[PDB]
């Protein structure tokens, strides 16, 4: 057995950003 | 008016007793006769028709995996081989028979009626999942069938998710997930798998750099579960 | 092939693999047919019955505790007061299918092939706590005689493990213990449940084989763990 | 790997 | 060794370990110290300048959000140890920004050569303010709120003749300004029009056959929409 | 009297304010000074303590992990690698402060007024941990020392446990689970390791089949974890 995890279930706050210009 | 007689907000209500109960059976089958009632399904009833077959197939995956290591541990005892065996073949039979389920109420409901790229990601992904799961127990040329239909869905959702969303999704994020575990389990493909699994994290950490993360819970949770099986395939 | 062809070492290699496969449903019903052939089960079968049974009726009963708990906490809402309460019954009709199922197994084969009296006491036991789960779902009209069939067999076994068994015995302590729960829990009477582990506990301390010590020591921890709840 | 940091008892006996 | 006998690079150097190490307080003293330098920092250096502080101050502002929630949710006693905490965490905030501050008057703004270097020291100067200003009481939050608006209504102007509306930073300067206006200046109305102008000249100048080509640009529209939804609903 | 002067239920309640804002290290230093008071920890004030320092201290586990794999990285300039060294080094430093700080605590208060064995179990276990800890980073005749006193404090624990404790009592299985780490991770005995976690989990499960599991969900998911390393390691 190779052990892998898989995407377990997963089942609203105004946004802000920062530039990170590369 | 027929068999099923109570309507949507009934059934969900279900669903969600059924959950809290672990009563997966039963949510599968109340989210099934909600999805054959024509509705496109909410955030919500999306969530728990997902939750409710990811329990029910996975049941059966789990003591599949454990009568099959059963039947390969036992060389000399004869007819316990053959039990494990017709035992295997009962709980495969269950199990094809969920996918199959799962795959026509995609074909039939979801896929179609999705008409915004998140929620066409999100039933494409969820049909790669389910021919995954019915190509860990097929053989011969019906592998070779599963396996093609689990990929081509696998990656129509991929490419949809790389143009209409932002590596931060936590939908595109756990396609890019699953897909890696589909080229690391089924396609034997351990640097594929992880050259996805590195870029997805790679450039969801960078984008996550410029965001508040804590409205990410989601995606963060999904970027550890990327670093984790890079850790365990590395 | 079929239960109903198939020999008891077949039926017990199937409960087996069923187990290890977390697919108790299939235990449970393997071990049925075992019992239905009509051999005094050995110690290996009855565990593998009582184990099966255990966590088909126990996954009903954590069910029903759960929904219970949920209709409590939304009685303000009709619609969803229903859907509690239908969901409810039929957990509960599932409860009572399983527990009649194992009551007609100890009624027509357990009971009547048990030959030596500690398996006596160990399926009336097992009445006794069969009865005690439907008590905990009875309807108000149920409900009293449901009780007096669990208390019945209860008293029965305790009337036999007194005369035939060591204080020490773990089927003794476990009877009494199981036995003081009814008492505590069905029928409300904590004083006489108290009374009941207490004496069980301190008869078998009087009398305290290392591995004989170390079985009867675990249930007597359990009912000194219930006093400790009840006397709080 | 991991590391890391009631209700009244009733009772089955399993003999062996 | 001491930074007042390192090299800049050897301060990035360090910088960019603290970041994989996830210990921003030590990133951001290394920045800090390379900004002291005095010498126009590099876009990767304004880079690591700009998460380090964001990890640092983010911390405070998140613990300040969790325990003013709490003060409300209450008891005489744990109310005045939350009110307490609460400032302990206010003293610390403050002492952030200011730091962030006094490097963007210093050493920041009057080296910044290149517009768009201008508007982003703006734009950061107007969200160092308003992180003040979400926690200033009476008095000294005029002059941050007043102090925050200046900085980006300046970044405002010099991003609308300079730069495409395309532009991550003109997009991600209109986004904050918005949220100022909405939350700190508690105009709705102000915050949604900013907003909904940014979005809409952007997806009029997109090219929509080639959106893998401007996703730093899509990101922030998608924020854009985002705060425009959850603040009409 | 002194520079402290709030009293125990005022330490308590910063101690959980600190904790809601994810502020571990005011977490830690308000549970040292319960602590230091030398009163008997009641069980929540032992998971504050103890859920504060793993945080703590965890963070540095961490950092000096990714520190360390970028110092065996730079094979060609001797610069990135000298800084990386010195960086790792002040991490160290922090880190065997933090364990110095939480086995003062044990020596000095938790073991010495521990009379139930299920509190010697616990704190002695702690101390099998916190010696661990100073393991990973530890070299020469210093992890001899810390080598050799995590597993005299986790051979304790154990001898305790397997004599007053059950087989389901969740210290001690977490105990079992921490001692295979140490097997594995520490002693690099693999064998060793995957037979203590078996035992320990076929243990638990034998008494648990004829119990009511309902309240012993503290023990499965230890045991899942036991599951979980032993898939891991075999």
């Amino acid at each position: 057995i190779l052990p892998r995890i898989s995407v377990i279930s997963t089942g609203r706050r105004r946004q802000s950003v920062l530039n990170l210009m590369t | 008016m027929g068999s099923m007689t109570m309507d949507k907000s009934e059934l969900v209500q279900k669903a969600k007793l059924a959950e809290q109960a672990e009563r997966y059976d039963d949510m599968a089958a109340a989210m099934k006769a909600v999805t054959e009632q024509g509705h496109e399904l909410s955030n919500e009833e999306r969530n728990l028709l997902s939750v409710a077959y990811k329990n029910v197939v996975g049941a059966r995956r789990s003591s599949w995996r454990v009568i099959s290591s059963i039947e390969q541990k036992t060389e000399r005892n004869e007819k316990k081989q053959q039990m494990g065996k017709e035992y295997r073949e009962k709980i495969e039979a269950e199990l094809q028979d969920i996918c199959n389920d799962v795959l026509e109420l995609l074909d039939k409901y979801l896929i179609p009626n999705a008409t915004q790229p998140e929620s066409k990601v999100f039933y494409l992904k969820m049909k790669g999942d389910y021919f995954r799961y019915l190509s860990e127990v097929a053989s011969g040329d019906n592998k070779q069938t599963t396996v093609s239909n689990s990929q081509q869905a696998y990656q129509e959702a991929f490419e949809i998710s790389k143009k209409e969303m932002q590596p931060t999704h936590p939908i595109r994020l756990g396609l890019a997930l699953n897909f890696s575990v589909f080229y690391y389990e089924i396609l034997n493909s351990p640097e594929k798998a992880c050259s996805l699994a590195k870029t997805a994290f790679d450039e969801a950490i960078a984008e996550l750099d410029t965001l508040n993360e804590e409205s990410y819970k989601d995606s963060t949770l999904i970027m550890q579960l990327l670093r984790d099986n890079l850790t365990l395939w590395t």
